[PDB]
């Protein structure tokens, strides 16, 4: 659990990029400060997702 | 054992002002910070005991309607002020002020007559603007002890029909807040991600700060449930 | 948009019409409360800047 | 005939029915359609994608 | 089962290869959970012939997309079994009806 | 007047319609009391009663739930979840071991279970196989014990028992008995007074849990979270 606490340490202000294919425009691509879920699905914000 | 239950700690509470404030918890089971906010708000709203203020008389009024002269404000304006006056008495629970003023500017809380079983917590509150000279405002209010919130249209009666013409009637906002809102939020622990985190904003006039209020109301639902609860 | 149209749609009848709150915290307070309904026009005292 | 059913049936002829939040615990001002529907699962799980 | 059905289930349940169609009429003598043994009526049975009837279900294999594939009886001892009834559900079959 | 002041509520009446269908009573309670009251309990009650549940069954002549048995009716993960559903009250232990035998054609109930005079059966007649021959036999060990909530198989084994046997299956505890609450508000007739409101709740469970005990034992668990707040600076 260490690597765990490690971990949530590494990211906290580390930006990922998220990609839609096909890239049709620029909005495409967009960067995102990451949170930390269990489970299996990426979450986004609806209003971006639009 | 299965009676555990991770208690909360008070994380943080951060005072923006007396007024305004926000308290913190984490953490908590699934499930529980709904149930605890949503009792909260219901018990702060509805039946949070206080002294408001809830007639007014004034020698040329009839209606809240009546026109009068000399003073700025209509008197609708002036009722919203009465009704925004934070009061607290703690002797009778039934009181009667009055106010007389002739001056070109504010009337405020100051030049209530004042009681020593009565304070009012804001003077600088302003009443009305009285726009002239050789012009008067002169009134008597009245102010009451009771629990959670009362309208207009719920206080009046047939039973109450027989008033005079010098009566009017204001909304008694006994309960203290003026806003409750909480919200729920996701907090970790033991590599548990499944957790209920707290947090409540509030605001209430200057009668008792935000603190106070909280714990009156955890006391008023502890009372309640005290019945049931055979353990220790 | 669904949530923000019916908050904002009012009618010509609903619980509490034509009272006047003090501010809009006592207009939250009565929706709150249940003792007026969302819909009910009333007259409210509002501080706005410019 | 489905009006019929219902009514022989003692569920409210327009299939609406009253609803309370559990979250709350208070009641929606609207009636809600609550029914029995028949779903699938569509062999796309997420453990077989991320 | 599916409540709001068409009537549809019945004719592709019992004609995909999956369900265990009763291909002669009798009564079931015996069941377990992945042999039945049904004993053909006097009049059907053909001379010569032993009289009795036996299927064994396909217990667990791997379907061609990874699935399950599975046969549950669905009958009781002494059951009366007729010309094309359903003796074993497969996959997504309940009383010889389909069931996604 | 005495607006200060409350009205405490007590169970004032309790009815049993079933082993599984109960009937509870609050009087008298103040206005908005009851309502406050009635979902906190509802959502308490759901959520965290102690249960007791089937955790782990042993058979022999089995190695995995997706085999087969010669004589048993039914497939392995059927008699599984038929086990998942059984209700039983232990009073003694935190945890038990159950024994079943039985031989010859017929169902088996969890009449012909083997049981501790600390072990009730609810529900007897809730099946759990059919035996097929004569010579079938079926004889398993099943091992019950207390918890909160609901917990799966998968976090079970993630607990990392050491040296997990090859012939002991495992399944999801659904411990919790309250299955459904309701509860409705209507205007009292105390002492003729005023602004008064029974409280009734109506709540279908597994036969296990005693209402009265569940209602007393929700009480206390709000009272103990309350009291946190109590504390607070």
């Amino acid at each position: 659990a260490v690597v765990w606490d490690i971990l949530d340490e590494v990211i906290r202000e580390h930006p990922v990029l998220l990609n839609r294919a096909p890239t049709l425009h620029r909005l495409g691509i967009q960067a995102f400060e990451p949170v930390l879920i269990e489970g299996k699905a990426i979450q986004l914000h609806p209003l971006v997702c639009a | 054992s299965v009676t555990e239950f991770l208690k909360p700690r008070l994380v943080d509470i951060e005072q923006v002002s007396s007024t305004h404030a926000k308290v913190t918890l984490e953490p908590l089971e699934r499930g529980f910070g709904h149930t605890l906010g949503n009792a909260l708000r219901r018990i702060l709203l509805s039946s949070m005991p206080g002294c408001a203020v809830t007639e007014v008389e004034i020698d040329g009024v009839l209606h809240e309607y009546s026109t009068k002269e000399g003073v700025q404000e209509d008197i609708l304006e002036i009722l919203l002020n009465l009704k925004g006056l934070a009061v607290r008495v703690q002797g009778k629970d039934e009181v009667i002020l009055t106010l007389n003023k002739s001056g070109i500017g504010p009337v405020t809380a100051a030049d209530i007559t004042h009681d020593g079983d009565v304070e009012i917590v804001k003077p600088q509150h302003v009443i009305c603007h009285l726009t002239d000279e050789n012009a008067s405002i002169s009134m008597r209010i009245k102010v009451q002890r009771g629990r959670g919130y009362v309208p207009a249209s719920t206080r009046i009666h047939s039973e109450e029909d027989e008033r005079p013409i010098g009566r009017l009637l204001v909304d008694a906002c006994y309960s203290p807040v003026e806003r409750i809102a909480y919200n729920v939020e996701a907090a970790r622990v033991e590599q548990r991600t499944d957790l209920d985190k707290l947090v409540i904003e509030m605001e209430t006039n200057g009668t008792i700060d935000p603190e106070e209020a909280i714990r009156r109301a955890a006391t008023i639902l502890a009372e309640q449930l005290e019945a049931f609860v055979d353990l220790r | 948009v669904l949530g923000l149209y019916y908050m904002t749609r009012d009618c010509v009848n609903a619980k509490g019409e034509g009272m006047v709150l003090t501010g809009p915290k006592e207009a939250e307070r009565l929706y709150r409360s249940g003792l007026a309904s969302l819909h009910a026009r009333v007259k409210v005292r509002i501080t706005e800047y410019e | 005939e489905i009006k019929e059913l219902l009514k022989l049936g003692d569920l409210p002829t327009s299939g609406q029915i009253r609803l309370y939040d559990g979250r709350t615990g208070e009641q929606f001002e609207r009636p809600v359609t609550v029914g029995y529907m028949y779903m699938l699962k569509l062999n796309h799980l997420v453990d077989d994608k991320m | 089962k599916p409540l709001v059905g068409t009537g549809m289930e019945r004719a592709v349940a019992v004609d995909s290869g999956v369900t265990a169609v009763a291909k002669r009429g009798g009564v079931v003598q015996y069941v377990d959970a992945s042999r039945i043994v049904i004993k053909v009526n006097e009049d059907e049975m053909y001379p010569g012939e032993a009289g009795i009837d036996i299927y064994n279900l396909t217990k667990y294999t791997r379907s061609n997309q990874n699935t399950c594939i599975n046969q549950m009886p669905c009958v009781s001892l002494g059951e009366p079994v007729e010309r094309g009834d359903v003796l074993a559900d497969g996959p997504s079959t309940d009383l010889g009806e389909l069931a996604l």
